[PDB]
C-alpha cells in the first residue's frame, strides 16, 4: 500500500527486502505530508535561494555556434553551491531526514558531487553524514573526498565489484537496511526503489521550470529540444519535468557510450540494455544472458552506472523522450571546446550532454534549431583526469 | 509435493525443531559444494536453504559476499545450479529443499519459467530477498502453480497487516527474521519474537524458521522455546568453507561436527 504511484508504465516499483518498505512508506508519507507544508517549502526555498544561489544562470554559448543557425543555452547548475545540481535535492531531502527525526545520513557518491552535497547539507543542518564511495572514483575525482571530509562526513571507500558507482551504491543499501532507525539514506538520483524516482524529480523540477521562464524572457518561445545527460536520472528529469506536456519539446537525455556501445564497455542500458530487476527498481540494466548485472563504463565516474531511472525508461517507451549516446572521445571534445571557446569548465558528464547539442549544430548547420543543454555541474573535480589524457596524447 | 509438511509434522511428533543450513550452490566449486551439501545432510539437516550465484546479492553481508564470488570464481552459473539441484533431489528424496534467490534471476526469462524449472528438479520452495510482499503477486501466483511454496519474510518490524498478508500468502515456512540488516554470523538478533511467532500461530501461518544471524546451538534452543519451528543458519557454516578451503577434508569433518551440534540443540 502507498500513498503515490510507485510505477511508471512497467517500470519502478519497490524491489527492497521487506524490512526496508516500513522505511519507504514512511519517506513517502513525510515528503506527501511536506509538499502540502508551507514552512517546509519556505525553508526549502530559503536553502535554494540564500545558501546555494538559486536562480543559476542561463547562459547563451555565442562562440561554439558560430556560422551555424543553432542558438544554444547553458543552464549553469556549475553554478550551485557546491559545484552542481546534486545539492537542490539534497537540500529538500535533507530537511525530509529532519522531519522524520533522523540524526544520520548515508549516501553513496561516483562523481563525488553527490557526497559533497550531502556532506555540506549535513553540516549546515546538523546530520552526521556517512558516505560510500567506490575506490576507483576516490582516484579519478580526489578532489571532492578532499572536500567531503573538510565538512566532517565520514567517507568509506567501497573495493567490492568494479570498485565504482554501483558498488558504492550497493553498500549504502546494505548499511541502510541495518541502520534505518536512524539513518536516512540521501540517495543521489531519480532512481532506486519508490519514492525516490518521484522525491527527486520533484526536488529537481526547478532546473526546467527556471529554464522555461529564461528562455521565454530571452527568445518569447520555448526550445525547440532541451538536453541532459543521464547517470541516473536526477539532472535530466529535473530539467525535462516541466517542459512533459509542452509537446512541442523535445526531450533528450544522453547516456555514456563510454569506449563505443560496440565494445561493451559503456553506460547506456536505456537504449543497449534490457529490462532487469536491481538497486530497488525494475528498469533497464546491462546484464548478462543469464540475469547478472554488468559492470559499466564511463570515462566519467558520474554516468558509470550500469542502470537508468524508471521515469526515463518510461518516457523513451512512449516516445515522449529520446535518448542517444556519446563516446569518451566525444565528451572530451566537448569538454576542450567548452573551455577554449566559452571560458567554462563543464563537468564530463555534463560535457556528454554538451557534445550531443554540438553534434546536433554540426550535423545539419542550416537547420534553425533553440537549444538549451543541461550544464549539470563544473569540471574541477575532472581536470586532473584531463590533464593525464591529454598529456598521454602529446597534445 | 509436501515435503515442508511432512517435515514439520515429523519433528512435531519427536517435538523437536527443524535446523535448516544455508550455503551457496558451487561454493568453492561444483564438486565440492555438492560433498558439503551431503555431509550437510548427513551430519543432520532437515531441510536446505541454498543461494544461486547472484552477481549483487544486497541482502548478504560479506561473508556471504565471499561465497557468491568464489562460485563465480568456479564459474557457476544457475544452469549449473539447476543441473546440481537435480544431483542433489536424485540422492535425497525427502529433503526441502529452498531457493534463496535475487528477483533479477527469477525475473531474467520469465518468472513463470523460472518457477516451472524449479518444479522440474524437485525446489520445494523459494524465497526472493529482493521482492516484499507488496511486489509478490507474479512470483506467488507463478510458484504456487508450480507447486513451489512462496517464502515470505516476517521482519521484527512488522505490523498486523503485514502478519495477516504473510499468513495468507506464504506456504511451507514463514521466515522470522532475527534483525535488521544483513546476513552475518557477527551480529546476533536482540529484540524478542514471541508476540509475532503466537500471531503467525493465531493467523494459521506456515511454521516459522528463524534466521539472520543464528550461529550457536544455544540460539537454536533458544528459537525453539520461543515458539518457532526451527531455525536457520547461514554465515557461520560458511565460513567454516571459507577458513578450510585448502583443505577440503578438514572442512567437510568440521561442517559435520557443527551441523551436528546445532541440530542437536533443536531437540530440546
Ligand atoms: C555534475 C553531474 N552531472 C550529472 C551526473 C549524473 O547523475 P544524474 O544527474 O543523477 O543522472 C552526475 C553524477 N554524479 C554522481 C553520481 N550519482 C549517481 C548516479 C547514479 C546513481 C547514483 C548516484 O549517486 C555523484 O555521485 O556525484 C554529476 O556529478
Ligand atoms: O546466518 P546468516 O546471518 O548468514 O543468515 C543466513 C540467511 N540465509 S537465507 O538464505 O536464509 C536468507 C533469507 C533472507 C534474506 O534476505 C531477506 F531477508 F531479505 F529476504 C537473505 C538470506
Ligand atoms: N496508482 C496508485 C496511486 C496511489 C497509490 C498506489 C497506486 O498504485
Ligand atoms: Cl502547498
Ligand atoms: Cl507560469
Ligand atoms: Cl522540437
Ligand atoms: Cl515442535
Ligand atoms: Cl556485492
Ligand atoms: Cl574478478
Ligand atoms: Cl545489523
Ligand atoms: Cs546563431
Ligand atoms: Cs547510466
Amino acid at each position: 500500500t502507498t500513498l503515490l504511484n510507485p510505477y511508471f508504465g512497467e517500470f519502478g516499483g519497490m524491489y527492497v527486502p521487506q524490512i526496508l518498505m516500513p522505511a519507504l512508506n514512511q519517506l513517502e508519507e513525510a515528503f506527501v505530508s511536506a509538499q502540502k507544508d508551507p514552512e517546509f517549502q519556505a525553508q526549502f526555498a530559503d536553502l535554494l535561494k540564500n545558501y546555494a544561489g538559486r536562480p543559476t544562470a542561463l547562459t547563451k554559448c555565442q562562440n561554439i555556434t558560430a556560422g551555424t543557425r543553432t542558438t544554444l543555452y547553458l543552464k549553469r547548475e556549475d553554478l550551485l553551491h557546491g559545484g552542481a545540481h546534486k545539492t537542490n535535492q539534497v537540500l529538500g531531502q535533507a530537511l525530509l531526514a529532519k522531519r522524520m527525526g533522523k540524526s544520520e545520513i548515508i549516501a553513496e557518491t561516483g562523481a563525488g558531487a553527490h557526497g559533497v552535497a550531502s556532506a555540506l547539507a549535513s553540516a549546515l543542518l546538523g546530520l552526521k553524514c556517512r558516505i560510500y564511495m567506490g575506490a576507483k572514483d576516490v582516484e579519478r575525482q580526489s578532489p571532492n573526498v578532499f572536500r567531503m571530509r573538510l565538512m566532517g562526513a565520514e567517507v568509506i571507500p567501497v573495493h567490492s565489484g568494479s570498485a565504482t558507482l554501483k558498488d558504492a551504491c550497493n553498500e549504502a543499501l546494505r548499511d541502510w537496511s541495518g541502520s534505518y532507525e536512524t539513518a536516512h539514506y540521501m540517495l543521489g538520483t531519480a532512481a532506486g526503489p519508490h519514492p525516490y524516482p518521484t522525491i527527486v524529480r520533484e526536488f529537481q523540477r526547478m532546473i526546467g521550470e527556471e529554464t522555461k521562464a529564461q528562455i521565454l524572457d530571452k527568445e518569447g518561445r520555448l526550445p525547440d529540444a532541451v538536453i541532459a545527460c543521464v547517470g541516473g536520472g536526477s539532472n535530466a528529469i529535473g530539467m525535462f519535468a516541466d517542459f512533459i506536456n509542452d509537446t512541442s519539446v523535445g526531450l533528450i537525455g544522453v547516456e555514456p557510450g563510454g569506449h563505443g556501445i560496440e565494445t561493451g564497455e559503456h553506460g547506456a542500458p536505456l537504449k543497449h540494455g534490457r529490462v532487469g530487476i536491481y538497486f530497488g527498481m525494475k528498469a533497464p540494466m546491462m546484464q548478462t544472458a543469464d540475469g547478472q548485472i554488468e559492470e559499466s563504463y564511463s570515462i566519467s565516474a558520474g554516468l558509470d552506472f550500469p542502470s537508468v531511472g524508471p521515469q526515463h525508461a518510461y518516457l523513451n517507451s512512449i516516445g515522449r523522450a529520446d535518448y542517444v549516446s556519446i563516446t569518451d572521445d566525444e565528451a572530451l571534445e566537448a569538454f576542450k571546446t567548452l573551455c577554449r571557446h566559452e571560458g567554462i569548465i563543464p563537468a564530463l558528464e555534463s560535457s556528454h550532454a554538451l557534445a550531443h547539442a554540438l553534434k546536433m549544430m554540426r550535423e545539419q548547420p542550416e537547420k534553425e534549431q533553440l537549444l538549451v543543454v543541461n550544464l549539470s555541474g563544473r569540471g574541477d573535480k575532472d581536470i586532473f583526469t584531463v590533464h593525464d589524457i591529454l598529456k598521454a596524447r602529446g597534445e | 509435493m509436501e515435503r515442508y509438511e511432512n517435515l514439520f509434522a515429523q519433528l512435531n511428533d519427536r517435538r523437536e525443531g527443524a535446523f535448516v543450513p544455508f550455503v551457496t550452490l558451487g561454493d568453492p566449486g561444483i564438486e565440492q559444494s555438492l560433498k558439503i551439501i551431503d555431509t550437510l545432510i548427513d551430519a543432520g539437516a532437515d531441510a536446505l536453504e541454498l543461494g544461486v550465484p547472484f552477481s549483487d546479492p544486497l541482502a548478504d553481508g560479506p561473508t556471504i559476499q565471499n561465497a557468491n564470488l568464489r562460485a563465480f570464481a568456479a564459474g557457476v552459473t544457475p544452469a549449473q545450479c539447476f543441473e546440481m539441484l537435480a544431483l542433489i533431489r536424485e540422492k535425497h528424496p525427502t529433503i526441502p529443499i529452498g531457493l534463496l534467490m535475487y528477483a533479477n534471476l527469477v525475473f531474467n526469462n520469465g518468472i513463470d519459467a523460472f518457477y516451472a524449472r524449479c518444479e522440474q528438479v524437485g525446489v520445494d520452495s523459494v524465497l526472493v530477498a529482493d521482492v516484499p510482499v507488496e511486489e509478490s503477486a507474479p512470483f506467488r501466483q507463478a510458484a504456487l502453480r508450480h507447486n513451489i511454496a512462496p517464502i515470505f519474510i516476517c521482519p521484527p518490524n512488522a505490523d498486523d497487516d503485514l502478519l495477516r498478508q504473510v499468513a495468507s500468502y506464504g506456504r511451507g515456512y514463514t521466515y522470522l527474521l532475527s534483525r535488521s540488516g544483513v546476513t552475518g554470523a557477527e551480529n546476533r538478533g536482540a529484540l524478542p519474537l514471541h508476540h509475532l511467532i503466537e500471531k503467525l500461530k493465531e493467523y494459521h501461518a506456515a511454521p516459522a524458521l528463524q534466521g539472520f544471524g543464528i550461529s550457536s546451538p544455544e540460539q537454536v534452543s533458544a528459537a525453539v522455546r520461543a515458539g518457532a519451528a526451527g531455525a536457520i543458519s547461514g554465515s557461520a557454516i560458511v565460513k567454516i568453507i571459507e577458513k578450510n578451503l585448502a583443505s577440503p577434508k578438514q572442512m567437510l569433518a568440521e561442517l559435520r561436527s557443527f551441523v551436528s551440534a546445532m541440530k542437536a540443540a533443536s531437540r530440546a
